[PDB]
């Protein structure tokens, strides 16, 4: 069900990395997309990309395959997001989702509480 | 890549009155039968939350009162009069492929 | 007229038409279908005495009398010339149900030369949520809706089945599989508009490559762990349902289909040089080298069958049942999805196929448009590249609403009931007409000094008697059996099982029709308007 549980809040420095843990349970994780959006304070909301865990599949996109990178875990049914060049512009909150099937339309159902990296 | 223009910015619709939302692009997201869009809702401090699926179907635990249609280029996101807690930022979502963009947003208020 | 030439080419001719993928596609389909092992024993004795004797008489009678297929009947049966018009219909109705299956292996083709091919996984356009066949460390529940990543790729991918609710529903158009036919149209165009010089010059270039392939896919198939399971369920002698309700009739269908006789290609290709002493040996080589390739498809699909029975830890009779033509395209590409040296046997296979299939349509057209020619010298005289262009618009046309349609249900229903009683009836009254009304003894006092040996004593009994009733019975037996499909979960209604009966009925209805059309052109009293009408020129 909804138990996409996320890490606490961290703190951003100039050239520094992070780590984001998402913790899925209570589905075949290993056979459904995990997505990672970006939202900026006051801002809308950005795509960064997609990771299916059990293949090591990633999509990545809106010049953000420089500095972002998913790693998956099947063991710990987890999904890690590296940083890289931590910056005030990339400094804002980043949640977990968790995509649909197909004939649903590949929609996020499924989020998470939220990870204030600030 | 395919980006996704939302319109209008904002709409203060009063209460019992009907509004409708639109996401244009050059897509035309039609495969298979499909329509590929998504519904978002999003409120000040929560999460998003999903109302339609697929641009057809809607969401689960949804209430009846969110509805949407639309095919090809052009999709309408008609909306029951709602209440005084059902106003939050919506968003759509092009999941073709091969890359993923959410909408530009709406501002709906009294 | 023209010659054949070297008889190399007229061999090679010959054995290209007998390996058939529509042959390697229905061959091992139904003998899962009716289980396996009891397929191949009530089946020896039945292809032979269907291929031998039919594909020797047809190919000596084209080789003494030399005047194609619709007009070498004028010198033995005038009244039944309407059997050119019947193979014509059959020949379009296999074309259109043929060129499906074409489009299909070459978009697998095309589809299937990225590195990472779409079957290991499934991406962003297939529903996960059913998509669930993947071999784990014992993780796995199948469900009485469980699918497999192959099974969604041929469902919902190149099919698109998920929109049509049936034949009553119109299903959306299919672009890529358009420009796909529209290629093959070409490419088939281009081969046939030269003549019968490139026909036989580009058999040889496409002749050891299919023979090459399936050797390696064999010997590629039998050394995964799990090639014994396939092997003793494809080789079960089950002599408890073989008596009457057997697969005695589809057997004798599927090869029946695969030797094609009657088909005008024959006549076609024996219209040309007289062949002295070979054509026995040519029609024995041609049926045995057939049947053996269609044992080793058999072989080598049943032996994958129990190679992934045995991974998937569950018996053979159950997987992919409700499956019909999807057998090859789903369990091979699982193989190769499974296999570590993928990218390249997908696209060997897949050029075999495509090579096989361009080959088989390329001879099947062929057997109708020397034949037209032949009976229309007007035509022959000039327009033969006119007529051949408008013979190759009408069959796109004829294989639009089959492919349009975004549906194999049709194609199911043209594969059950296009080339059966038509075939069937064509066929017998071929027979018929070659054995009662044309005397047998004076039709082989010239092909015996033709041939060299003497026919007698084998067929001179094989050709009146054992031949049409094997003949008559397998008709009746089709008319008297209602043929129930299933598909995809997909019960065909009685709508539909009547139109079927009704095409069936009316694809060979021309020959009596012309008879109608004799009988009543020709003056006087019945006796002597017979007696008179059939009369060998
Ligand atoms: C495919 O997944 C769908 C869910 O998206 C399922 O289909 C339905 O499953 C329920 C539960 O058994 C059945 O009552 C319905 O009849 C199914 N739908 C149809 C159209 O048959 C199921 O898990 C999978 N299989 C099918 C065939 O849908
Ligand atoms: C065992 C099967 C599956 C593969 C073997 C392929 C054999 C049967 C085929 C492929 C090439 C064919 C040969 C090609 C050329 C000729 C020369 C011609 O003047 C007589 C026929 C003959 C001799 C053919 C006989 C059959 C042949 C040898
Ligand atoms: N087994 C060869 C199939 C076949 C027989 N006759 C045909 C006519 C046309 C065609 O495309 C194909 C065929
Ligand atoms: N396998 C042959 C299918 C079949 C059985 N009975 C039939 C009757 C009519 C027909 O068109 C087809 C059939
Ligand atoms: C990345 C997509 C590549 C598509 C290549 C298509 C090649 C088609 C060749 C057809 C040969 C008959
Ligand atoms: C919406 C896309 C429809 C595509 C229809 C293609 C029809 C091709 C017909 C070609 C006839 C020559
Ligand atoms: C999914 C991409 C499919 C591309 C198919 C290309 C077919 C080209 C046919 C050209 C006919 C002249
Ligand atoms: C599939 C095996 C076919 C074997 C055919 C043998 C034919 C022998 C004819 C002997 C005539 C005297
Ligand atoms: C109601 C529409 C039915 C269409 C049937 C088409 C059959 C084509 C057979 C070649
Ligand atoms: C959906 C039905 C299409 C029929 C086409 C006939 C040419
Ligand atoms: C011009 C003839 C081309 C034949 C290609 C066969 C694969
Ligand atoms: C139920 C059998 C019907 C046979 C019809 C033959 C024309
Ligand atoms: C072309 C459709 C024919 C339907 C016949 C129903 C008896
Ligand atoms: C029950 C079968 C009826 C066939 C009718 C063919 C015209
Ligand atoms: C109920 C039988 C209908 C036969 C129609 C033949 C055209
Ligand atoms: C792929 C087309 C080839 C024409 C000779
Ligand atoms: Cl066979």
């Amino acid at each position: 069900q909804v138990q996409l549980q996320q890490s606490g809040p961290e703190l951003v420095k100039l050239g520094a990395s992070v780590r984001i843990s998402c913790k899925a349970s209570g589905y075949r994780f290993s056979y459904s997309w995990m997505n990672w959006v970006k939202q900026r304070p006051g801002k809308g909301l950005e795509w960064i990309g997609r990771i299916y865990p059990g293949d090591g599949d990633t999509k990545y996109s809106g010049k953000f395959k420089g500095k972002a990178t998913l790693t998956a875990d099947k063991s710990s049914s987890t999904v890690y997001m590296q940083l890289s060049s931590l910056t005030s512009e990339d400094s804002a909150v980043y949640f977990c989702a968790r995509s649909a099937y197909g004939s649903e339309g590949f929609a996020m159902d499924y989020w998470g509480q939220g990870t204030s990296v600030t | 890549d395919i980006v996704l223009t939302q319109s209008p910015a904002s709409l203060a619709v009063s209460l019992g009155q009907r509004a409708t939302i639109s996401c244009r692009a050059s897509e035309s997201v039609d495969n298979y039968g499909i329509s590929f869009l998504n519904w978002f809702q999003q409120k000040p401090g929560q999460p998003p939350k999903l109302l339609i699926y697929a641009a057809s179907n809607q969401g689960s635990g949804v209430p009846a009162r969110f509805s949407g249609s639309g095919s090809g280029t052009y999709f309408s996101l008609n909306i029951h009069p709602m209440e005084e807690d059902d106003t939050a930022v919506y968003f759509c979502q092009q999941t073709k492929g091969v890359s993923w963009t959410f909408g530009g947003g709406t501002k709906v208020e009294i | 007229r023209e010659t054949w030439g070297k008889k190399v080419d007229f061999l090679l001719s010959v054995i290209g038409y007998a390996v058939d993928l529509g042959n390697v596609w229905r061959f091992p389909y139904i003998c899962y279908q009716n289980g396996g092992g009891a397929f191949l024993l009530p089946y020896t004795i039945m292809a032979i005495f269907g291929g031998i004797p039919l594909f020797y008489m047809e190919l000596a009678l084209g080789q003494y009398h030399r005047n194609g297929c619709i007009s070498i009947w004028r010198k033995i049966c005038p009244i039944f010339k309407g059997i050119g018009y019947a193979i014509c219909i059959i020949a379009f109705y296999i074309a259109s149900y043929y060129n499906t299956i074409m489009a299909w292996a070459l978009y697998y083709l095309i589809s299937s030369f990225t590195d990472q091919l779409p079957w290991t996984s499934c991406k962003n356009s297939w529903n996960t949520g059913n998509c669930t066949n993947y071999f784990s460390e014992d993780n796995i529940t199948w469900t009485l809706h469980s699918t497999s990543p192959a099974e969604e790729f041929y469902t919902r991918h190149v099919l698109q089945i998920h929109r049509s609710k049936g034949l009553q529903d119109l299903g959306g158009i299919s672009w890529q599989l358009a420009l796909c036919i529209m290629l093959i149209f070409t490419v088939i165009y281009f081969s046939i508009w030269k003549g019968v010089k490139t026909s036989g010059k580009v058999v040889w270039v496409t002749a050891t490559f299919p023979y090459i392939i399936l050797s390696v896919l064999l010997v590629r198939g039998a050394t995964l762990p799990g090639a014994w399971r396939g092997v003793l369920f494809y080789l079960k002698p089950n002599w408890q349902k073989l008596l009457e309700t057997g697969v005695w009739i589809d057997a004798a269908a599927q090869i029946f289909f695969s030797l094609g006789p009657g088909f005008g290609v024959l006549l076609a290709f024996a219209s040309y040089n007289k062949f002295n002493n070979n054509c026995y040996q040519d029609a024995l080589v041609t049926s045995v080298v057939n049947c053996m390739t269609s044992f080793v498809s058999g072989f080598v699909i049943f032996t994958v069958l129990g190679y992934m029975a045995e991974m998937r830890n569950e018996d053979v009779s159950e997987v992919a049942k409700d499956a019909g033509p999807s057998l090859l395209f789903i369990t091979y590409a699982e193989a190769i999805a499974n296999m570590p040296a993928s990218t390249f046997f997908a696209i060997i296979f897949f050029l075999m196929l495509i090579t096989l299939g361009l080959d088989s349509t390329f001879a099947g057209l062929e057997g109708v448009i020397t034949a037209v020619l032949d009976e229309f010298p007007h035509v022959w005289a000039k327009r033969r590249e006119r007529f051949v262009l408008a013979v190759v618009i009408t069959c796109f046309f004829g294989s639009l609403v089959t492919l349009t349609f975004g549906g194999a249900y049709v194609v199911k229903l043209l594969e059950e009931y296009a080339t059966g009683p038509a075939v069937l009836t064509v066929a017998l009254i071929e027979a018929v007409a070659v054995s009662w009304f044309y005397g047998i003894t004076q039709f082989c006092r010239d092909v015996k000094e033709m041939l060299g040996f003497s026919p007698g004593w084998f067929w001179r009994i094989c050709w009146v008697a054992i031949s049409p009733l094997f003949l008559l019975f397998i008709i009746c037996s089709f008319l008297m059996s209602p043929p129930q499909l299933r598909l995809f979960q997909y019960n065909y209604p009685y709508w539909s099982i009547i139109l079927g009966y009704c095409i069936g009925t009316s694809s060979f209805i021309c020959i009596p029709t012309y008879i109608a059309y004799r009988l009543i052109i020709t003056p006087g009293t019945f006796k002597e308007r017979i007696i008179k009408s059939i009369t060998p020129e």
